[PDB]
């Protein structure tokens, strides 16, 4: 018995796959091709798992998760056995991502939660929780995703249809906001961040209204540029939209039971691909 | 609801209510078509032809020389699949070729090379051409026209004997000039063409063709053969541009050019594709881009190896950019086929830094068990990977799996936690030393043998868990060894049980 899992995430050498449902349960798998054989179940929610997430191994074996329960819970695998080492849970509503930062930030976390707040909790020495929080959208934040970068930024989609763009500030302490971005009718479902370190940067930001914008910035000047993926309504909603390490191709979760995968071409517009 | 994220490993994962953990492992479809590339042998030889130099901005691999030749495919394709034909065109045209008797100066030398490569390229055309024109042969009522096939088969002696068999003499000899480039018997034939279509109450059609062809211009021309193009493949017409034509005067790549100045060519053929960037010689590039924007006849494979025989034979010339968008392309590709150890061969012939750093580095460290196999694997790493990136990346695969030497080449302190016999210990301390956190040093100086700043040292050490409290525990022990009186109180000022009984 699985009817609906939310979400499932692999490690980074892929050997370890967690799923996350909405009977609260977090299931961890030991994946060998054909046959991912159960090796736990984690119950310690009090609502549907939104979401889980492996942090960088460069931190040993952690794993944020975040539920409908409003609190976000941190893992551990520890010598064979898992333990909820933390929690932060200073979100008045259900939180819906949960996203660590690139490794060489620290160990950062990036929550996100209805109550319109966004947080990025980092683990000090003791490790314990140093939360550093803002206010990110009004009605609330569906998703926030990370950026690479070698000046720290983040992307966070709305349920008020806007994309935000937050940077570091060592004056303010606080990620202070400095670009948003307008462009769907509905609940600004997800949004991603592409790994490309190449001549420009990608955003495929899905959403309710069944949409995919593609925000492509020229440089570290230039604002950015609005491109509706294709120029019809997709049959049902959008759910989920993943960029690809090695070669910028996107991936499309319509709430149409395939998922749709988009490259660009030579004219700068996108084509599908499969 | 859907879910679908990209892995690691670049391939989705998705809900799936069919398997038994609620999502697929799906095998990302590769749009990497050409199956030598999955066997590794094709791989080992082909690196035996490159020579790897670190960069004078990192010290990442990068080509700085290649060998690659379109020759080289050749052994692991089917001479009879269309594919064969693209890679062996492209061979004829854009290879070098070699000319293995010396010469009295160096401009004959070029002018027997032109000779050489003109005599293949026109001995191919005839063997793509063959059957086309033999199954016209094969229908034609009429003796002449027979004789003007057999001069689209390049074959001028067959045209000359049957000439001479249907009792067409003097056209016979008139023949046999067919692929010398007599300029005299040029204008001589298209004088007699003008006679004749000025006046000329009547001559054969197919006497008339074969004139044109004595002419040098069949087509460029006033009695032209330019309405052919509605019966013969668009190379046979070539053919004739290239045979006969006016070879002399002009180079291979501005004669092709004018044959194709006269004629578009299907926009989706790749083996007209590789004949107009020949062609283009003074901007391929610029054709190269237009070609992509156009079709996908050339694919990222073929494209990415033609950018770089050409760029390494000083053939031709390509913009850095190009150039690397070819090779991110063809690697990004490879990896998609869970070819890391090929993508990661291909991802070195990058010309920015930068990129060829990052792209190896993320891909070494995210796939390092992979790349440690065989030996196949072995020149793989021992391409230039730096010792640095191979050695860290394998430190990580350790830390997540749950080493000690590659950290000898906080992190230390944990493996020292680790580590928590005496010959080991003594061969770390000389490893530091050859380094050379002080806490520990002093620590394990005392242990090898100023006691009261060891002392406190180690308590900050071990206030920075549970290693510590061993380390501490060990401490104690120690201590309480050395005495088997106010200076002992001073040093000493179930661990509690411990400190109670010896009280």
């Amino acid at each position: 018995h699985n009817e609906l899992i939310h979400d499932a995430v692999l490690d980074y050498y892929g050997k370890r796959l967690a799923t996350c449902s909405s009977d609260k349960t977090i299931k961890i798998f030991e994946v060998e091709g054909e046959t991912h054989k159960l090796i736990d179940t984690l119950t310690g929610h009090e609502g549907p798992v939104w979401r889980v997430d492996w942090a960088h191994p460069k931190f040993g074996t952690i794993l944020a998760s975040c539920s409908y329960d409003g609190k976000v819970l941190i893992w551990k695998e520890e010598n064979g056995r898992w333990s909820q080492i933390a929690v932060h849970a200073v979100h008045s509503a259900s939180v819906n991502s949960v996203q660590w930062a690139p490794h060489e930030y620290g160990p950062l976390l990036l929550v996100a939660s209805s109550d319109g707040k966004v947080s990025v909790v980092e683990f000090k020495e003791n490790g314990t929780t140093s939360p550093i929080i803002i206010d990110a959208h009004a009605i609330g934040v569906n998703s926030a995703s990370w950026a690479p970068a070698t000046s720290r930024k983040f992307v966070t989609g709305g349920a008020d249809n806007l994309v935000k763009i937050w940077k570091y500030n060592s004056d303010a302490q606080t990620y202070v906001l400095e670009s948003t971005l307008e462009g769907h009718s509905d609940w600004v479902r997800d949004v991603a961040w592409s790994p490309t370190v190449l001549l420009r940067s990608y955003l495929a930001s899905v959403s309710q209204d069944r949409t995919c914008i593609i925000w492509t910035q020229d440089n570290e000047q230039g604002p950015w540029k609005k491109t509706l993926l294709k120029e019809e309504k997709f049959p049902d909603v959008l759910w989920r939209a993943s960029w690809s390490l090695s070669g910028n191709v996107l991936a499309l979760s319509g709430g149409d039971n395939k998922v749709t995968l988009w490259k660009e071409n030579l004219e700068g517009k996108w084509e599908p691909a499969g | 609801y859907t879910f679908a994220k990209f892995s690691t490993g670049s391939m989705l994962l998705t809900k799936d209510i069919v398997g038994k953990s609620g999502v697929s492992i799906k095998r990302l479809p590769t749009e990497l078509q050409r199956k030598f590339l999955f066997d590794d042998v094709y791989l080992d030889k082909e690196i035996e032809k490159v020579t790897i130099e670190a960069r004078k901005s990192n010290p990442y691999p990068q080509i700085s020389e290649s060998s690659l030749l379109f020759k080289d495919a050749l052994d692991y394709m089917e001479k009879t699949s269309s594919d064969y034909n693209l890679w062996k065109l492209s061979s004829i045209l854009f290879d070098p070729v070699s000319y293995p008797y010396k010469t009295d100066n160096d401009q004959v030398k070029m002018a027997l090379l032109k000779k050489e490569r003109h005599c293949r390229l026109t001995s191919w055309i005839v063997s793509q051409i063959g059957p086309e024109i033999e199954e016209k042969i094969r229908n034609s009522s009429n003796e002449i026209e027979q004789i003007f096939l057999y001069l689209l088969l390049n074959d001028v002696v067959r045209a000359s004997k049957l000439a001479i068999e249907s009792k067409n003499g003097h056209l016979s000899v008139l023949i046999s000039y067919l692929g010398s480039n007599d300029p005299r018997i040029r204008d001589l034939a298209e004088l007699q063409l003008q006679k004749w279509s000025t006046g000329g109450c009547s001559i054969d059609k197919n006497i008339s063709k074969i004139y044109k062809l004595l002419s040098g211009s069949p087509f460029e021309g006033l009695f032209s053969l330019k309405e052919l193009e509605s019966e013969f493949s668009w190379l046979c017409l070539l053919n004739l541009t290239l045979c006969y034509g006016q070879i002399d005067e002009y180079s291979l790549e501005s004669l092709v050019q004018s044959h194709l100045d006269k004629f578009s060519l299907p926009y989706d053929d790749p083996i007209g594709v590789i004949f107009q960037l020949y062609a283009a010689n003074e901007n391929t590039e610029k054709l190269y881009k237009e070609v992509r924007q156009r079709t996908n006849a050339l694919d990222v494979q073929f494209c990415w190896y033609l950018i770089q025989t050409l760029r390494f034979n000083g053939t031709r010339v390509f913009s850095k950019e190009t150039s690397d968008e070819a090779t991110f392309a063809f690697a990004a590709q490879l990896e998609f086929a869970q070819l890391h150890g090929h993508s990661l061969f291909v991802s070195c012939f990058l010309n920015d830094d930068k990129a060829a750093e990052d792209t190896i580095k993320r891909l070494v460290m995210r796939e390092i068990t992979l790349l440690r196999a065989s030996t196949n694997d072995h020149i793989l790493n021992r391409l230039k990977i730096p010792s640095q990136l191979i050695f860290n990346a394998q430190a990580l695969k350790d830390r997540y799996e749950g080493s000690e030497v590659q950290n000898l080449l906080d992190l230390a302190e944990m493996a020292i936690v680790t580590s928590l016999v005496q010959n080991n210990e003594l061969k770390t301390l000389r490893e530091i030393l050859n380094e050379f956190v002080s806490i520990n040093v002093f620590e394990v100086y005392l242990k090898l043998v100023q006691e009261t700043i060891d002392s406190l040292i180690s308590g900050m050490k071990i206030f920075y868990v549970a290693a510590c409290c061993n380390v501490m525990s060990q401490e104690i022990v120690s201590k309480i060894l050395e005495k088997n009186k106010a200076k002992l109180l001073e040093l000493p000022l179930q661990d509690l049980m411990k400190c109670t009984y010896k009280i």
